[PDB]
RNA sequence: CGAAAGGGUCCUGUAAGCAGUAGAGUAGCCUUGUUGUUACGAUCUGCUGAGGGUAAGCCCUCCUUCGCCUAGAUUUC
RNA sequence: CUGUCCCUAUCUACUAUCUAGCGAAACCACAGCCAAGGGAACGGGCUUGGCAAAAUCAGCGGGGAAAGAA
């Protein structure tokens, strides 16, 4: 198994064998091997918002493009009901406030 | 035939496996690899460089002092050949190396100790300062809620019963223009 | 439609170059149909001609 | 089963660009995208988003990322006596890293 | 170059033939000839020589040597030859029951569109107490025939390779009457032959094979230049060759656990390397590990015959003791034999926590 | 059979981020400092043989997931 | 050290298989497999021998080019 038998052969080699085994029993003895719901939901929580930070910074570098292209000016640009609302409401957001707008 | 171990690195080097160089003052080199013979040419230091058994017994990442590793030694002094000696050498073998192995599982996770403390204090510490980015409801959601709530009579564990159930249970780019 | 008549006639009445003009892609029949200089203004007050700002160039 | 289904895959677009010319690997790229597609749902009447197309384009032509996420939609194509039935629109899904992510179908409700 | 492999068209057919049966006498006993392969790759043997006269005598010399992965052969045929002032010919053969589907591949060009109707009435002509058919075809083998071969194929289905289609050859039954060697191969008919009652160890063999093909390459790797007889740029690879004299040193028996273990290290590990062979895969079967290199590509289809004469060397009559198999990976700069010696070399690993 | 995934194997060399008065240095508070404080901070150490890539001509798969399949065109004693 | 050679580096210039479409010119008696003989240092058709099987693709290093004589 990768090990030289004559690198480990020893006379009189009882006596270091039964002193290893008679010091692993007293570790165990000892407790040197001995192994010993809010963490993990706060775990789940911080994960959830890396992978949000993941998803938002996936957006901004989509819409980022290389090299300094001019883009059209919100204020311009006009949106649509079923996005505003979507957004809203992934939000949170009551929706009959919206609706007769433009 | 002996395994021999890489002056540079430390991993086993077989036969017929690497190089060796041979230097004026009288002493060899053997090299397991190419990369390992490359970095002893231009001169890099093992006790430096980051993947060697001499940067981890350096920095402390592999244990160092253990009956254990002194049973391990080339022999000097050599004896006459023995059956019954040869047989419990190689029993002593299987029992010294599940011992290693097992010692160095206790090593890793006595080093490793201390993870779960600072990985749930920057867990408390992203959940403060990202309050907002927590997982939501939704107004249609919450609205159906009550709802369904008025007519089984009991709004508030149904809400945190769908909050459970939809993060039990991604987002794509576009869509189709129609034509 | 062929725009190259309404995007040269856009970059002259807004005073800036062709490649500054911008059509609405969801009103190219609007912009085809519109074929002289005060159809181009009116389009233009109504946001399917649009100028686009200068290139960034930020100094610091 | 269904003709319509929308299905999610990953592309190991390291796998088929390996070797290809440096000035060439983006559309070598969209092409294997297409094939892709085409292999997945049996249908020769593909179109990709432009957002998946600036997906593949984000690191110049030579920098075309490793693995996609993407989502392929089997529909009808009712057009007005059109040569095909069926016709597949590939779609880029946002993703915290395209690995570790099987094939799943994703439910329109 | 050389004027005697000088047609140097590409081999007509991708298996190869022996051409050449050692010459047959009825002294010896009764066995067969040749046998198939496939290559898997090659691995590192240390060997304490023995060979008196040289300087490696007594010493340990590493070696380079060839895997064959060569699981059990099924007979399926006998082929009876008559001797004519034109030469040899086929007077007739013998099949037997339930060829397999892998033979029956190896009949057809489109396997899954087929209706698999091979051997369909000679089955029938088994069944159906035409045996004194059988049986006539049997004595006319023994009365007119001098020359006997068996039909042998190889088992795909064992083979780790993508494909599905058996090999076919001949294969040369020696030392004995035409009576003797046809009962032989009657009472072999459907019994797979191992590798080790074909061979056995130490036995210097011959192996027939496809050379590698390279295309249309130039004359400066064509001929190694700075009529007929002028160098020329045209097909160079994938050619028919017969390369002697190769010492086979182990056959290990697949299902030993212990393949490549030697008595010098009591390692239990088997001849696959630790990941596998690279383009080939695993060797579960009986597999011939030969000294020194062997036409053709891996997992390529082989031949293994016989020597065609007797021995004028000490080399074959020379006993082979190993020391060590290498078993590291052939996927790069290894230097591990098992997973077992990595994992205690390298410790425990940040995944190994997180899964325990 | 195909695409993913998992494990194995090989290549590189220890990811992003965080923390420890370890940290050479840069400045304010009040008065003397015998141990004064408060902030910034190269660099270091730990998390971390980690992270990244892995067949495109590597290897394996027990229900690891999803999909596909008895075609359609021609010719022949 | 050199009025010497070779290799590496850079620059300059010429260097390119198949498919879709477009699409010449040079040159051309007719041809084109070899060996011996065909008096006139002459053979490509003749004699008599070797032989000799459709239709094509690629490579090409051979032949289809040479004197005129004091
Ligand atoms: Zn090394």
């Amino acid at each position: 198994d990768g090990k030289n038998v004559y690198d480990y052969i020893d006379p009189d080699i009882d006596a270091k064998l039964q002193a290893l085994e008679e010091e692993e029993e007293r570790l165990e003895k000892e407790g040197f091997y001995d192994e010993d719901e809010e963490e993990e939901e706060i775990l789940q929580k911080a994960e959830y918002i890396r992978e949000q930070h993941a998803l938002i910074r996936n957006e901004a570098k989509m819409r980022k493009s290389l090299k300094n292209r001019a883009i059209i000016p919100r204020k311009a640009v006009k949106k649509p009901l079923s996005q505003l609302e979507d957004h809203l409401d992934q939000l949170g957001v009551d929706t009959e406030a919206i609706g007769l707008r433009a | 035939m002996r395994i021999e171990n890489c002056f540079f690195c430390g991993r086993p080097a077989w036969p017929s496996k690497g190089i060796t160089f041979m230097r004026n003052d009288g002493k060899a080199f053997r090299f397991c690899r190419s990369k390992c013979h490359k970095n002893f040419k231009m001169k890099r230091n093992p006790r430096k460089l980051k993947w060697t058994k001499a940067y981890r017994k350096n920095a402390g990442k592999e244990m160092v002092v253990d009956s254990t590793l002194q049973f391990a030694a080339r022999r000097n002094v050599p004896v006459r050949y023995n059956r019954e000696l040869w047989q419990k050498t190689l029993k002593a073998m299987e029992r010294i190396s599940e011992i290693r192995a097992r010692r160095e599982r206790v090593f890793y996770k006595k080093r490793m100790a201390g993870k779960r403390a600072r990985e749930v204090a920057a867990a408390r510490k992203l959940v403060a300062e990202n309050e907002h980015l927590l997982p939501r409801l939704r107004g249609s959601e919450k609205r159906r809620l009550a709802e369904l709530a008025a007519e089984r009579g009991d709004v508030e564990e149904l809400e945190r019963e769908e909050l459970a159930k939809l993060a039990s249970k991604s987002k794509a780019f576009g869509g189709e223009v129609r034509r | 439609v062929n725009l190259r008549t309404q995007k040269r006639l856009a970059a002259s009445v807004l005073g800036c170059g062709e490649g500054k003009v911008w059509l609405d892609p969801n009103e190219v029949s609007e912009i085809s149909n519109a074929n002289s200089r005060q159809s181009i203004r009116k389009l233009v007050a109504d946001g399917l001609i649009i100028k686009k700002p200068v290139t960034m160039h930020s100094r610091s | 089963i269904a003709d319509v289904v929308a299905r999610e895959y990953t592309i190991h677009l390291h796998k088929r660009l390996h070797g290809v010319t440096f000035k060439k690997r983006a559309p070598r790229a969209i092409k294997e995208i297409k094939k892709f597609a085409q292999k997945a749902m049996g249908t020769s009447d593909v179109r990709l988003d432009p957002q998946l197309n600036k997906k593949v384009w984000e690191q110049g032509i030579k920098g075309v990322p490793f693995r996609i996420r993407v989502r392929i939609s089997r529909r009808r194509n009712d057009e007005e006596g059109a040569k095909e039935k069926l016709y597949s629109y590939v779609q880029a899904v946002n993703v915290k890293n395209p690995k570790g992510l099987l094939t799943s179908v994703v439910e329109e409700e | 170059g050389s004027l005697a492999f000088l047609p140097r068209k590409r081999a007509a057919r991708h298996r190869g033939r022996v051409k050449s049966f050692p010459k047959d006498d009825p002294k010896k006993p009764v066995h067969l000839t040749a046998a198939m392969g496939y290559k898997a790759g090659m691995t590192t043997i240390v060997r304490d020589l023995d060979r008196p006269g040289a300087k490696a005598h007594k010493k340990e010399v590493v070696e380079a040597v060839t895997i064959i992965d060569c699981p059990p052969m099924v007979v399926v045929g006998l082929v009876g030859y008559i001797e004519t002032p034109r030469g040899l010919r086929s007077l007739t053969t013998v099949w037997a029951e339930h060829l397999s589907d892998e033979v029956k591949r190896r009949f057809y060009k489109n396997w899954y569109k087929s209706k698999k109707k091979a051997f369909t009435k000679y089955a029938k002509k088994y069944a159906e107490n035409n045996g004194a058919s059988i049986t006539r075809e049997l004595e006319r083998i023994k009365k007119y025939c001098t020359v006997v071969r068996v039909l042998a194929h190889t088992q795909i289905r064992k083979t780790p390779l993508k494909q599905k289609k058996a090999h076919l050859m001949e294969i040369q039954i020696n030392g004995g009457s035409v009576a003797d060697k046809v009962e032989f191969g009657r009472s072999l008919f459907e019994k797979p032959v191992t590798i080790d009652t074909i061979f056995e160890k130490d036995e210097m063999i011959d192996v027939i094979a496809v050379t590698k093909g390279h295309g249309f390459v130039g004359v400066t790797a064509r001929w190694g230049t700075k009529q007929w007889t002028v160098a020329r740029a045209g097909q160079m690879g994938y050619h028919h060759r017969t390369s002697v004299n190769h010492k086979i040193y182990r056959i290990g028996k697949g299902d030993d656990e212990a393949n490549a273990s030697t008595e010098t290290d009591l390692t239990k590990k088997k001849i696959t390397p630790m990941g596998g062979f690279v383009r080939y895969g695993e060797v579960n079967n009986d597999y011939v590990m030969i000294k020194g290199s062997v036409p053709g590509v891996k997992k390529r289809i082989m031949t293994l015959r016989k020597s065609l004469f007797t021995h004028t060397s000490r080399k074959a009559l020379e006993k082979v003791e190993l020391k060590w198999i290498d078993t590291s990976s052939e996927f790069g700069h290894g230097a591990f034999q098992t997973a077992a010696e990595k994992k205690q070399f390298m410790g425990t690993l940040k995944k190994d926590l997180q899964t325990s």
